[PDB]
């Protein structure tokens, strides 16, 4: 395990986190912080000079503790190590055809990213969208299929990630036990949902009496699991607000197995659409979207700049398991 | 003796033990979507 980035991933985690709810503070959020990061590293790949070190530092990684490239074979460790359960990544740039790259680019993104390089007719606009999403479909499964909505004529290339995720419960809900329970949105307001639930359960359980919060791990089969964190009756928002590497450490150090008399969850399919400028831009990624990008990495000049980043993850739990996509795009015009 | 019972809002959050990564990250506010 690289520390560095590890830490680094976790801490853009929980800022993308904070500034998602922060668009709308009661609505359900999902989405792949390690899609992200990802795919914003391997836009720096392209990158010189202040569009690098900003992108950079705006990942969290400390440029003084460590190097770009030591950064950039961080990501290809990760990736190769994480390709029982189903767990793929891929990363894909979308190129107009015409369009000139340097070598140093497309043979450092496929050796550092996995990415390929297709040729793209971007001024046949639906041609290009269909061929795109088409990649994501493939990737995902058919679980993500409408990534790219429009496509304007004049993009020169589009960089693409996504991330699919299929994984079994080792202790899984029998549906026999699953009934229809209250779910209150809020004190006053409650609706029913299907809730699957568990009897005599030995987990990984953690009662934080500080933060009025309830912790507990459900495994998967393979080295993944699902940590919840279920906050006591309106207390959410203060358990949001101590959110953050170090807790979610604590936590982790906090669980003990423990006997549970019975675990009620509920079953449920959530999906989300983000568009990420407003964040990212927030996050200090600025350059990157103005006419002084430095991309010059990818083309041999300062010749591009995003204009678009666009995120969509789509979460499914239920008895047997639990199923979780997401995909992440970066729309580069000219400069 | 304990029931954990997700009946409001939570978080789940989907890791990797041998990464230490975050592959999904999720506030659950409302199941019927
Ligand atoms: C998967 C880890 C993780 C992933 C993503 C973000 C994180 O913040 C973490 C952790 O902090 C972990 C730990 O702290 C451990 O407590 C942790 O530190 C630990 C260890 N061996 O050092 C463990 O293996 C774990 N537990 C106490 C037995 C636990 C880890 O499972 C997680």
């Amino acid at each position: 395990v690289d520390r560095g980035l590890a830490s680094a991933n976790v801490d853009f985690a929980f800022s993308l986190y904070k500034q998602l709810v922060l668009k709308a503070p009661d609505k359900n959020v999902i989405f792949s912080p390690l899609s992200i990061s990802t795919a914003l590293a391997f836009l720096s790949l392209g990158a010189h000079n202040t569009t690098l070190t900003e992108i950079l530092k705006g990942l969290k990684f400390n440029l003084t503790e460590t190097s770009e490239a030591e950064i950039h074979q961080s990501f290809q460790h990760l990736l190769r190590t994480l390709n029982e359960l189903q767990l793929s990544m891929g990363n894909a740039m979308f190129v107009k055809e015409q369009l000139s790259l340097l070598d140093r680019f497309t043979e450092d993104a496929k050796r550092l990213y996995g990415s390929e390089a297709f040729a793209t007719d971007f001024q046949d606009s639906a041609a290009a969208k269909k061929l795109i999403n088409d990649y994501v479909k493939n990737g995902t499964r058919g679980k993500i299929t409408d990534l790219i909505k429009d496509l304007d004529s004049q993009t020169m290339m589009v960089l693409v990630n996504y991330i699919f995720f299929k994984a079994k419960f080792e202790m899984p809900f029998d549906p026999q036990d699953t009934h229809q329970s209250r779910f209150y949105l809020s004190k006053k307001k409650y609706v029913m949902v299907p809730m699957m639930s568990l009897h005599h359960l030995t987990i990984p359980y953690f009662r934080d009496e500080e933060l009025s919060c309830t912790v507990v791990q459900l495994n998967y089969t393979g080295n993944a699991s699902a940590l919840f964190i279920l906050p006591d009756q309106d207390k959410m928002e203060e358990v949001e607000a101590m959110l953050s590497q170090e807790t979610l450490s604590r936590f982790f150090d906090s669980l003990e197995f423990r006997e549970i008399g019975e675990l009620y969850l509920p079953k449920f399919s959530i999906s989300r659409d983000y568009n990420l400028n407003d964040i990212l831009l927030q996050l200090g990624i600025e350059e990157a979207f103005t006419s002084k990008a430095d991309l010059s990495g990818i083309t041999g000049a300062r010749n591009l700049a995003v204009s678009q980043v666009v995120h969509k993850a789509v979460l499914d739990v239920f008895e047997e398991g639990t199923e979780a996509s997401a995909a992440t795009a970066l729309f580069i015009p000219l400069s | 003796r304990t029931i954990v019972r997700f009946n409001r809002p939570f978080l789940m959050i989907i890791v990797d033990h041998f990464t230490w990564s975050i592959f999904f990250m999720s506030k659950v506010t409302n199941p019927k979507q």
